[PDB]
């Protein structure tokens, strides 16, 4: 009841730009269920636009635990990597998705960014 | 029908490979960050280290609005391949009215 | 010399295909539309239809001034092949006095 | 982070020969007349003589600053090929600080 | 303690347009202590406020629970029925709130326009 | 004393009936949304479906400032029985100084 | 959602009589000269002749755009009752999308 | 024809009672306060020691100019029947050159 | 894990002037973990620049509970006893101050204002 | 070398007592609310309750941006001595890059 | 809360000596040319007869109203020690609300 | 009489000795650099290294004007004492006639 | 009757800073009745307000002949014959204003200003 309201509010926050407050509203919900895929998800979401990669990243997992069919997890997860410098991590998450979502091009693209950077 | 506006931004930015160029397209465009990406190659002459160099990179162009200008700025130094890059923004004075509101509601 | 202008309108847009590009700039050309046209292959990545596409377009430049511009735009909407085209329009500060009277002159 | 700036320019010109682009691209970045150039191979239709010319030509792109762009663009018509040289100048509104700065550092 | 440092963080976000963030900070307060009913009150203001007519509705109908001699929370119980479309809910709402006030124009104003729609 | 003002706005709009022209005057003021409201049965002459129509209508005038126009508007848009409602903002150029006082403390 | 106008007018003149106040509102709604008329029954005192009167007149709104209210202003001055007739132009700073649309689509 | 004016004022207000409201229109008339004024049974609802109030009152306009607003007001405050009178002013930002006239000629 | 994650946020939204949706954030992480010290005094910290300075000294006295070895909030408390005209308090927590931080001239002149302000 | 600035602030107000003076300059600096603060002793005369007082009180100058002025000017009100203290802002036209650099840097 | 103001002025003016610059501080207050005046002891170094002078003199400082400035500047002429002396206008561009209220009431 | 002037300004800097504040008052007037200065002993405090510290500092005011602002600018960084010196630029905006012709020759 | 109107006629005036106006006023007051020693005072503040010392100084005397315990107008008295450079009847005119009113600062000040000024 009280966590679907909290997790409408951070998703509202979300779209305003406000990430901070959307950060605090997906904390929030996530006291109540800690088990909600989407509330994990959506929380990595917030954190990798705001820049913070490493809780981007801790968020995303926690997502694919409770969820490992989410191909925009996924690929989400390997762009926080390819943010970090950590191309092994980027390409076997990137892999990941492109098995969920094959014609995904943005995971596709990805992958042939990070193949190409550790190959350098 | 041309119609004056001021909220609508092109940021223009040079990365050195074609794959980075494309991946930062797609990327800045699925995440509503740019509503559209144009990749040019081009040859860039500059002084890096006090030397000239002349190199095949390949210009970005993100259209945007005034609004998710800074939030597009923001994300692409996060992510670009160079320690100091090219961050220029120019401000289309018209356009027309239908692709105006196309480009606002694709942010 | 540099002499500030305001008189003096850069038409931007995006055709799918060369044939069409030279056209289109042909066109414009011979009736006094615009002075110059530059025809420049980029990629484009845009959302179609809530998909992602990358493809291979031609971008038109077209030379003109703030008198001939709504001319030039009408006739272009009227012809272009896209059912919502690109229309930008930038604005240069400042041009030679040769080139703008040139610029004038071939309208 | 992005900054309001008037004291950048952007001169837009065209050369017929690549080698000539080099060159010129090469010689102004040299003396400190621009920053940075960047050359790209575009197709160019006008009226010369009164008869349609469809040609390709190369373009040029010089960053500078206004304090710096008379003087560069004084060396250019010296040395153009063409007797009547393209001279646009467009004004970015905006840069990144670092940008800017290493922008001026280098004229 | 904590609980009413958050409800009044709520009503000084209420007051200065941030309804959202008041959502966040009267939800807070509400694990705190479920049984508060200024705070169930005040977040279905917030919600009505904001627009959301159905978790304003909720809000109003558990404050009601823990105190149904609230006259403003009949009436504004009624004004989300009526925004709804809802005019049976909102002539019922509408006649306890004046139950409880008589000399309530706005209620009573309401009242005649809730029973006017009704009858088209 | 007269003083200049630009924080005071007049929203004028109209609704069919006085039971709902009351209705929203109580309750916009009652929760600070306009400091008063005047009610005027008009007779409103416009184009309903291509047909002329004539009809008894009631005038409503919220007297709010610039920071509470807005929230007015929100509320009223998602309140008013009519499909598309008039929204006409009017702004006095000067008032009394108790008489702005007044209605800033009121909202 | 309120957007700030300049290109709407609202023409405030007042007739002797009810039948002519019906008149000129539907002549001027049907002929696309005013998008909306309202008529108010006021009392008005102004000195005729030298000599106070106090008469019973209705006031009449038409809301036109910028662009519509010369040719309005002209129909009502060949046609107002009055020799000498009342002509008062205000201007909304602000109006809703869909009103505004509404508003300039109908004349 | 009309012609942009800023000299011409509407002052608005409100008295509880008609035999007030014709008094206070005749009396600033008689004297060169008021060119006109206009008298509108309205329905105003505020807030009066913190309870809503819903009364009939009776809404005047004045039509003055610039230079003798100053001269009006003061009077009307000394006499109006409320102690915190409304006072608003509108400006037209055109009108009739007769009107005008007219109007300036009867202060 | 997430008591952090709100500590941290509060943190970024105190450094930007969001004292209210600092004092939500800092409220959030004494939920999971109420023995958090610095918790406690950044609470106060963002109470206190608010200007409530009653719910300012029940954080600090919370926070010196836990960590009596603070300095800082020794010499806030007695910034917000100060506020209050509670010259008596002022002056003990000023000179709790200055004895873990004897080279603190603000806690000094603190001292001295509240002396002088007591013999008035 | 000098640039000219709008973002630099000079608030300037007057404690009764020195003790008072130190301890508001030193907590307004520690806590970012202020850069720099200059205490200055001066004679004061003004008209406290209908008669004239001469007193020895310290004038104090806070340096400050204007995003940080607000939250000074609360800060010191809530905690100036005087129940109505002097509050004036003067803003510097120009200063050198490195001092405003460490102002800003310093809040 | 502070407002930006523009009707308050500093005028700052030096003299010889504490006994003058006590007697200019109580006069200019008692008689409404001035709200408050501040005398600090300072310094001056300037050219007297064409050879440099280090002096010790006292600095006025008058916080007035952009009304009342004229007439304090003409009365301090007529009464300044002096032959030439120094008259410097200052504008304070906001102040609290409650400070600006005592400043303006005091003259 | 008060004449609007933009041509004078007041440079503030702050100096740790009373030795170097008038020796720094006494070259710069000498050469025209200003026309008078003078020198008050304030407390400062600010952070530096990272604490606090309270000092006995001189305040220094240059009155000069905006042509020879510049001059005495570059000197002043080129002498004073301090690594980083504070330069905060004033502008009068009025002076009387004789005192700003006195100052205007004396540099 | 028609003297107390143009007395307070002037003193309008002169309120507004119309100090020609006002003594125009005053002046046609004193025909009406020459013994009024507040419209003697009154114009000679007029006129000192003006800058005309020597009409000022003659109004003042006349004031002081009517009411010569007028603490005021033996103040402003040595205040015009100070803006004249004469000291030795600032100093008798200040000290007359100090006997009437000894708690007078301005008078005070000026006491010691025409005495030192004298001395120089």
């Amino acid at each position: 009841n009280l966590a679907e309201k909290m997790y409408k509010a951070g998703q509202i926050e979300f779209a305003k730009g406000n990430y901070e407050t959307a950060i605090i509203a997906y904390t929030l919900a996530l006291l109540k269920d800690p088990n909600n895929a989407e509330a994990w998800y959506n929380l990595g979401e917030a954190y990798l636009a705001l820049g913070n990669y490493e809780e981007a990243i801790e968020a995303y997992q926690k997502a694919l635990e409770l969820d490992p069919n989410n191909a925009e997890a996924w690929y989400n997860l390997g762009e926080a990597y390819l943010a970090l410098g950590d191309y092994d991590n980027a390409i076997e998450a990137f892999t990941k998705a492109l098995e969920l979502d094959p014609n995904n091009k943005t995971a596709k693209a990805g992958l042939k960014l990070a193949k190409e950077k550790k190959a350098l | 029908s041309l119609i004056e506006t001021a909220d609508l931004r092109l940021l223009l930015t040079t990365v050195p490979t074609e794959t980075e160029a494309l991946y930062l397209a797609l990327a800045a465009v699925e995440k509503g960050l740019a509503a559209e990406v144009l990749i040019t190659p081009v040859t860039r002459v500059r002084r890096e280290n006090g030397k000239l160099v002349v190199e095949d990179v390949y210009r970005l162009s993100f259209k945007t609005t005034r609004e998710r200008l800074d939030a597009l700025v923001a994300w692409l130094q996060r992510r670009h391949p160079l320690a100091l890059p090219e961050c220029l923004v120019l401000t289309p004075i018209a356009s027309s009215v239908a692709y105006r509101d196309w480009l606002r509601s694709s942010l």
